[PDB]
């Protein structure tokens, strides 16, 4: 047991609050495996973190740990899995299968969606945890 | 009726 690296990701929709979007998420901290890849989606089935709503992809982007070559921890890439609607990273477009490796922070949108995220790393290299905030307000401006 | 985790998606 040893410190682990935390991914925090902050989201919004406007009408989060509306026909319970993000009811099937858990505001908790969660911890899981680096051997895991981290699903989004419309799809109770194969996603940890399901969005109740008819537009978002049934499975819309994923995580994926790594370390970087030279770098002695964690880090983390987002893939596109979305024909339909482009996942933007900061002002970048992904395409479906579109994929990067992800900023330290970063804003991902896709959609109506909001995700903020900020990593912050651990010793850990066999478990990650992530947290969801949420946000009352617009993370843009 | 519509059945919801398997539609297509949707744009609009």
């Amino acid at each position: 047991e040893e410190t682990v690296t935390c991914l925090q990701m902050t989201v919004y929709h406007p009408g989060q609050l509306q026909c319970g979007i993000f009811q099937s998420i858990s505001f908790n901290r969660e911890k899981l495996p680096s051997s895991e890849v981290v699903k989004f989606g419309r799809n109770s089935n194969i996603c940890h973190y399901t969005f109740q709503d008819k537009q978002v992809s049934r499975v819309q982007f994923s995580l994926q740990l790594f370390k970087k070559f030279n770098s002695s921890v964690l880090s983390f890439e987002i893939k596109n899995m979305s024909k339909k609607t482009n996942l933007i990273v900061d002002s970048r477009e992904l395409g479906y299968l579109n994929k990067m490796d992800l900023p330290y922070r970063c804003m991902v949108r896709f959609g109506e969606y909001q995700f903020l995220m900020e990593k912050e790393d651990g010793e850990s290299l066999e478990f990650f945890e992530t947290q969801f905030i949420l946000s009352p307000r617009s993370l843009l401006q | 009726m519509t059945s919801f985790e398997d539609a297509d998606t949707e744009e609009t």
